[PDB]
């Protein structure tokens, strides 16, 4: 049926938000108010996509 | 007695021919029509035999809270 084609592990790291979820809850709104174009960016690609792989960067 | 109670052999004759091509031509047209049916049944392109299916209109077409579908 085929390969699946998967990432290496190089291009899967990141630099991860490594603050509880409390601290996160604290933020979400101004979170959510500043940070929105990045954010809506990558949600479209996740709902056109359908694909994880197609939305890394 | 035979211009009476009869009519002549043209008109027996010419009758008999009609009713021959009526009966010839409806014995071809039950051959095809079985065979017709055997082809139909078996492939299933034709008019006849369309066992239903799902229709595609029932499909909802909106994000799904998830985007994988
Ligand atoms: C000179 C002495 C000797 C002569 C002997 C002659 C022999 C003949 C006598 C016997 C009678 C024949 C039997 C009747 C069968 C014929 C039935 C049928 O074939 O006739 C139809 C015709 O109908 C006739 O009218 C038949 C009528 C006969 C009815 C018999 C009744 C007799 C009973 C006697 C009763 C007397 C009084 C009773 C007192 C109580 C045909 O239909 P049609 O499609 O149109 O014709 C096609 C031909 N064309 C186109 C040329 C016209």
């Amino acid at each position: 049926p085929g390969i699946v084609e998967l990432p290496t592990l190089e291009d899967l790291k990141v630099q991860e938000v490594k603050v509880s979820s409390s601290v996160l809850k604290a933020a979400a709104h101004h979170y959510g108010a500043q940070c929105d174009k990045p954010n809506k960016e990558f949600m479209l690609c996740r709902w056109e996509e359908k694909d994880p792989r197609r939305c890394l960067e | 007695i035979a211009r009476t109670f009869y009519d002549g052999p043209e008109k027996n004759y010419e009758k008999t021919m009609a009713i021959l091509q009526i009966e010839a031509e409806k014995a071809e047209l039950r051959l095809k029509e079985l065979e017709v049916r055997r082809l139909m049944r078996a492939r299933g392109d034709g008019p006849w035999y369309q066992y239903p299916t799902i229709d595609k209109a029932l499909i909802d077409h909106s994000p799904k809270t998830t985007p994988d579908n």
